[PDB]
């Protein structure tokens, strides 16, 4: 199994899947969830664009790279009318500083 | 199947339903707001129930310290 | 000297690393393929020992147990030199003492008997940076539960 993070805008799917299984077949499970078609998606490992027929391990998320703890990150982009969206994920909020005695 | 979990920040985090019961309190109140919890400790809770899940060789499961307090006060309300 | 026993054989049950009355060969067999450095404790099966750890070395699963006497927890004298041993009144302080040491025996991560609490793992992070406790911006519920396990494994 591969453990991940589906992030689009401020939405965060946590799932996982067999590095033996596609692009194609992760979109299937984001369609189950947020309702939208596979070619009304596109999938991203950083910048880089997920082709539908490659398998997850393929794309560089092996079990020793997405563990349970450490999920990687998928970023995820929908049909935007006649395009498609800018890939855009929205930060987590930032940590307060630390107190003075966890220096 | 899946649960919707939304910070106080308004982050929503999507999560299997199984793994959410990790937390007594979750168990015990398909969407839940949770006014008090930011999402840079909501996201590590979430990761924290994968990691209960998964493991119920246990890894370790890395806390940066800069999280650590908000993290163990949300834990405790958690139940988890 | 119970008392103290109490708090020691309670710190050793929050630490999810104490394996009970686990068998020589169901230690060796749990080690067998864990990296060098990996660790449990259980109870000795041997007359004059309370407690033995469990280790993975470069060579295999080895075991060294704990001697238990006027109220003190100290590594085997009989395999260490007595002279060169510090002695505990708590077990897990023992066993902190030298993982943090190495970071002589060398001890690196424990064997978890099931996933700690979330809490428990925010415990050990906290624990790794301060034990100034009363100096933490939490409410005093918490700051017990702090106190109630100061170690970093
Ligand atoms: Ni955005
Ligand atoms: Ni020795
Ligand atoms: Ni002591």
């Amino acid at each position: 199994d591969v453990f991940l993070m589906i992030r689009r805008h401020k939405t965060t799917i946590f799932t996982d899947a067999k590095e033996s299984s596609t692009v194609f077949e992760l979109k299937r499970i984001v369609e189950g969830i947020l309702k939208r078609p596979p070619d009304e998606q596109r999938l991203y490992k950083d910048d880089q664009l997920l082709d539908d027929g490659k398998t997850l391990g393929e794309c560089g998320f092996t079990s020793q790279t997405a563990r349970p703890q450490a999920p990687a990150t998928v970023g995820l982009a929908f049909r935007a009318d006649d395009t498609f969206e800018a890939l855009c994920i929205e930060p987590f909020s930032s940590p307060p500083e630390l107190p003075d005695v966890m220096k | 199947m899946y649960v919707k979990l939304i910070s106080s920040d308004g982050h929503e985090f999507i999560v299997k339903r199984e793994h959410a019961l990790t937390s007594g309190t979750i168990k015990a109140m398909n969407e839940v707001n949770f006014r008090e919890i930011p999402s840079h400790v909501l996201s590590k809770v979430c990761m924290y129930f994968t990691y209960k899940v998964r493991y119920t060789e246990i890894p370790e499961f890395p806390i940066a310290p800069e999280i650590a307090l908000e993290l163990l006060m949300a834990a405790n309300f958690l139940d988890c | 000297q119970a008392a103290r026993l109490a708090k020691a054989l309670r710190e050793l049950g929050q630490t999810g690393w104490y394996w009970g009355s686990m068998t020589v060969n169901e230690a060796k067999e749990k080690l067998k393929e864990a990296p060098e450095g990996t660790f449990l404790i259980r109870d000795s099966s041997h007359s004059d020992y309370l407690l033995t750890i469990s280790v993975k070395t470069s060579a295999g699963p080895t075991n060294l147990r704990i001697e238990y006497q006027d109220g003190k927890f100290r590594l085997d004298s009989i395999i260490c030199v007595k002279s060169k041993l510090k002695q505990f009144d708590s077990v897990v302080h023992l066993i902190d003492y030298y993982v943090q040491m190495c970071k002589h025996l060398y001890l690196t991560k424990p064997l978890y008997t099931s996933a700690p609490s979330l809490q428990h793992l925010c415990r050990l992070t906290i624990n790794k940076c301060t034990g100034a406790i009363w100096g933490l911006p939490l409410p005093t519920r918490l700051k017990d539960y702090l106190e109630e396990y100061k170690f970093q494994v």
